[PDB]
RNA sequence: GCUGCAGUUAAAAAGCUCGUAGUUGGAUCUUGGAGGGUGCGCCGUCCCCGCCUUGCCUCCGAAGCGUUUACUUUGAAAAAAU
C-alpha cells in the first residue's frame, strides 16, 4: 500500500521529464507536497502547477520546463542537527554550489540555504537539482 | 504520449471513454430516470443499475430486472432522465 | 489489493462530487428517516436499507438527504443490533463453512478457506474491540459462533 | 474501608496524639482521630482521599514520613498485582547511530501506591517521583494519577 | 428598526436600516409575506467593485440560511431592483476557531469542530458566494510569482442570475480572505 | 557494504499461504522599512528580526502553567592530561 504520497509525486515527476514530458498528472497530493513543488517552484526547477479538487485527496498538474536533472525524496525523515546538514548537501548535491536539499523544521518546509540562514535545523525531507 | 496533452483540460471525448476511477477529477457514469406504464399516471425514478426488482407506486407491474449492468427496463415503458 | 487472495481487482462506486442535489430531489429528510426506520423494523441491513432506497425509491445517497450515514440512523432510532453487519456476515460465513466441513472431513479446500475467512473475522473484531464498539475481551469461537449468529 | 487497623499491631501515625476524655456528646469527640498529613510539593495536589482516609500508610507521600526528592517521572501501569504496589512500563528511545535509527526499549519500575489512590488500574498512566528507599525494589512513589477514560478504545463516564 | 434586525450584538444602522426598511416595503404583500417575517440579519457591509458599482454583503445566524435559501433568488431580484446599482447576497456568519499550538496553551478546550475550521469556513463563503448553481469544481494555480489563485468551476444552468456578478464575486472574496478568485464553465457528460 | 553490496543463470528468494510479536501506515483542522553581525573605498553588498489568527486565563510584574511527547533550537552543568 501507500506509506508516503511524496515520494511518489516526485518518481513520477522525475520519469516525465526523463521522458521529456512538459507536464504531469500528480495524486494524490497534500500539503507536503504542495510545500515541496512550491520550494521547487520559487527556484525555476518547476513551472506552475495546479491543483485540482476531487472530492478526495487531490490532483496536482506540474508544468515543467527541463531545468530539473533530479528532485529525489529521503526516507526516512532522518533527523539533522545543523552539523549534519553540511554532511547532507554534500553527500547528495552536485556542486557545493547549487542544487538544494530541502528539509521540514519547526519553522517551516524549507531548502536548507533559507535554513542557514533562519538558523533552525529539523528532519530532512528531500533534494533537487 | 508524445509529450503534448493538456492533462488540465483533456478532451470531453476522451475523457469519457475513460474508467469511471480515471477520469480527470473522478466522477461516475451512472444516470436516474422517471419511468410511465399507462395504466397509472404517475411516474416511479429509477436508478440506472439496479439489483432490486423495482415495483410501482400501485400495480405489483415489474419496472425492469437487474443485471450484471444497467437494469433491463421492460417492454412497453417510456422514460425521461433526468436533472442537472 | 485484496486481502486474501491475488485478486487486483479495482472496482467501487465512483461516488459524485456535486455538492448538494439531486434538485430534482423533492421528499425530505421526515421521509427518508422515516422509509429508513421502517425498512430496518422488517429487518433489513443498512447495506440493504441503501440499495433498496437506492433503486427502488429517490435516494442517491442517504447521506445526501440527511447529514447521517444509514447505521447512525439506526442506532440513534434504537435499532443498532448486537455487533456489525459486516462482522456478522463474517461470522455466518464460517458458519456455513463450519457446518459443510463437519459433513465433509474430505475437503481440504475448505479447511483452508475457513481459516481464511475466520482469521479475517479475528482481524476485524480487534479492529471494532479497539474501538469500543466490541467490549474489550469479545472473541469469536466456534463453540458459540453457531449460536451467535442465530 | 475495611477495617485497616486489621493487622496484629496497632496502626497508627507517629507522634500524633489523642487524648480523647469525659463529658457528653461525641463521646468523648467525633472525629475521634486526629490526622497528619501534608503536600508533597511540587505543585502535586495532595488529593481528598488522604486527608478524608482512615488508612495507614507510613510509605504515602501525604501522609507518610516520605519525601519526594530526586527524578520525577511517567509510565504506563503495567501491573497492579502486590498490594500498595504498582509496576510501570517506561519506554524509551535508544538512539543508535553506528548506523542511526534506535529501537524502542523499555524498563520496568517497582513504586509504592498509597491508598489515596484508587482505580489505580492496569493501563493507567501515573506519575511517580523519587523517595528514599522503601524496599529493596521500590525507588519511586505514586504521586498522581494521570487517567484517561480516553483511550476511548471503551466509554468511559462522569 | 435599528432594534430588531440589525441586531447580532450592536445595533447600527444606516445601509442596514435602509435595507430592513426594504425588507418591511417587501413585507408588505402576500405569501410574499409570512415567508419572509422569520428571517433576520446580523449586519450588513459594502464593498465595491472595480470600475465603481458596490455591492452589499448581507450576513446571517447560519441556522436560518435553510430558509434564506427558500427564497433566495426572488428577495435577491427584489433587493436588487429597490436598492439597485449594487450586488447583493447572502452569507452566514460562521465562527472559525484557531488550530490550537501546544503552548497556545492548550486547557485542552472543548475540541472544536471541522465545522469550525478556517478552510472550512472559506470553502463555505466560496459555497454562499454563488448561489443556486453549483460549484462543479475546483483548481489551484502556483503562479510563478509565489502566489496561488484559485479556479472555482461552475454548474452551467439557471447561472445567469450570477453571471454577470462574478467580478464582485471575486473583489468580495478578496475583502474576506485575502485570496484571490477565478470562474470557469464545463461540460456535460457524456 | 548506515553512508554504500549481491541473490533469473556467477556463492544466495523458504514449495505455498495464513499469522502474533516487530517493523511499517492515505488525504484533512493558522491565512491572506529600519535593529544587529565582516568585506570593500561618507557610501553601500550579504545573513538575521517584529511588519506591511499568532499563549489563553487569572485580573507591568506576579500568578494561574502548561495536552502529552519525540524532535530540533538556545543556555547552563559540563576533570586535567590527551
Amino acid at each position: 500500500v501507500r506509506m508516503n504520497v511524496l515520494a511518489d509525486a516526485l518518481k513520477s515527476i522525475n520519469n516525465a521529464e526523463k521522458r521529456g514530458k512538459r507536464q504531469v498528472l500528480i495524486r494524490p497530493c497534500s500539503k507536503v507536497i504542495v510545500r515541496f513543488l512550491t520550494v521547487m517552484m520559487k527556484h525555476g526547477y518547476i513551472g506552475e502547477f495546479e491543483i485540482i479538487d476531487d472530492h478526495r485527496a487531490g490532483k496536482i498538474v506540474v508544468n515543467l520546463t527541463g531545468r530539473l536533472n533530479k528532485c529525489g525524496v529521503i526516507s526516512p525523515r532522518f533527523d539533522v542537527q545543523l552539523k549534519d546538514l553540511e554532511k547532507w548537501q554534500n553527500n547528495l548535491l552536485p556542486s557545493r554550489q547549487f542544487g538544494f536539499i530541502v528539509l521540514t523544521t519547526s519553522a517551516g518546509i524549507m531548502d536548507h540555504e533559507e535554513a542557514r540562514r533562519k538558523h533552525t535545523g529539523g528532519k530532512i525531507l528531500g533534494f533537487f537539482f | 504520449m508524445p509529450l503534448a496533452k493538456d492533462l488540465l483540460h483533456p478532451s470531453p471525448e476522451e475523457e469519457k471513454r475513460k474508467h469511471k476511477k480515471k477520469r480527470l477529477v473522478q466522477s461516475p457514469n451512472s444516470y436516474f430516470m422517471d419511468v410511465k406504464c399507462p395504466g397509472c399516471y404517475k411516474i416511479t425514478t429509477v436508478f440506472s443499475h439496479a439489483q432490486t426488482v423495482v415495483l410501482c407506486v400501485g400495480c405489483s407491474t415489474v419496472l425492469c430486472q437487474p443485471t450484471g449492468g444497467k437494469a433491463r427496463l421492460t417492454e412497453g415503458c417510456s422514460f425521461r432522465r433526468k436533472q442537472h | 489489493g485484496r486481502m486474501h487472495a491475488p485478486g487486483k481487482g479495482l472496482s467501487q462506486s465512483a461516488l459524485p462530487y456535486r455538492r448538494s442535489v439531486p434538485t430534482w430531489l423533492k421528499l425530505t429528510s421526515d421521509d427518508v428517516k422515516e422509509q429508513i426506520y421502517k425498512l430496518a423494523k422488517k429487518g433489513l441491513t443498512p447495506s440493504q436499507i441503501g440499495v433498496i432506497l437506492r433503486d427502488s425509491h429517490g435516494v442517491a445517497q442517504v447521506r445526501f438527504v440527511t447529514g447521517n450515514k444509514i447505521l447512525r440512523i439506526l442506532k440513534s432510532k434504537g435499532l443498532a443490533p448486537d455487533l456489525p453487519e459486516d462482522l456478522y456476515h463474517l461470522i455466518k460465513k464460517a458458519v456455513a463453512v463450519r457446518k459443510h466441513l463437519e459433513r465433509n472431513r474430505k475437503d481440504k479446500d475448505a479447511k483452508f478457506r475457513l481459516i481464511l475467512i475466520e482469521s479475517r473475522i479475528h482481524r476485524l473484531a480487534r479492529y471494532y474491540k479497539t474501538k469500543r464498539v466490541l467490549p474489550p475481551n469479545w472473541k469469536y469461537e466456534s463453540s458459540t459462533a453457531s449460536a451467535l449468529v442465530a | 474501608m475495611a477495617d485497616i487497623q486489621t493487622e496484629r499491631a496497632y496502626q497508627k501515625q507517629p507522634t500524633i496524639f489523642q487524648n480523647k476524655k469525659r463529658v457528653l456528646l461525641g463521646e468523648t469527640g467525633k472525629e475521634k482521630l486526629p490526622r497528619y498529613y501534608k503536600n508533597i510539593g511540587l505543585g502535586f495536589k495532595t488529593p481528598k482521599e488522604a486527608i478524608e482516609g482512615t488508612y495507614i500508610d507510613k510509605k504515602c507521600p501525604f501522609t507518610g514520613n516520605v519525601s519526594i526528592r530526586g527524578r520525577i517521572l511517567s509510565g504506563v501501569v503495567t501491573k497492579m498485582k502486590m498490594q500498595r504496589t504498582i509496576v510501570i512500563r517506561r519506554d524509551y528511545l535508544h538512539y543508535i547511530r553506528k548506523y542511526n535509527r534506535f529501537e524502542k526499549r523499555h524498563k520496568n519500575m517497582s513504586v509504592h501506591l498509597s491508598p489515596c489512590f484508587r482505580d489505580v488500574q492496569i493501563g493507567d498512566i501515573v506519575t511517580v517521583g523519587e523517595c528514599r528507599p522503601l524496599s529493596k525494589t521500590v525507588r519511586f512513589n505514586v504521586l498522581k494519577v494521570t487517567k484517561a477514560a480516553g483511550t476511548k478504545k471503551q466509554f468511559q463516564k462522569f | 428598526s435599528a432594534k430588531i434586525v440589525k441586531p447580532n450584538g450592536e445595533k447600527p444602522d444606516e445601509f442596514e436600516s435602509g435595507i430592513s426598511q426594504a425588507l418591511l416595503e417587501l413585507e408588505m404583500n402576500s405569501d410574499l409575506k409570512a415567508q419572509l417575517r422569520e428571517l433576520n440579519i446580523t449586519a450588513a457591509k459594502e464593498i465595491e467593485v472595480g470600475g465603481g458599482r458596490k455591492a452589499i454583503i448581507i450576513f446571517v445566524p447560519v441556522p436560518q440560511l435553510k430558509s434564506f435559501q427558500k427564497i433566495q433568488v426572488r428577495l435577491v431580484r427584489e433587493l436588487e431592483k429597490k436598492f439597485s446599482g449594487k450586488h447583493v447576497v447572502f452569507i452566514a456568519q460562521r465562527r472559525i476557531l484557531p488550530k490550537p499550538t501546544r503552548k497556545s496553551r492548550t486547557k485542552n478546550k472543548q475540541k472544536r469542530p471541522r465545522s469550525r475550521t478556517l478552510t472550512a469556513v472559506h470553502d463555505a463563503i466560496l459555497e454562499d458566494l454563488v448561489f443556486p448553481s453549483e460549484i462543479v469544481g475546483k483548481r489551484i494555480r502556483v503562479k510563478l510569482d509565489g502566489s496561488r489563485l484559485i479556479k472555482v468551476h461552475l454548474d452551467k444552468a439557471q447561472q445567469n442570475n450570477v453571471e454577470h456578478k462574478v467580478e464582485t464575486f471575486s473583489g468580495v472574496y478578496k475583502k474576506l480572505t485575502g485570496k484571490d478568485v477565478n470562474f470557469e464553465f464545463p461540460e456535460f457528460q457524456l
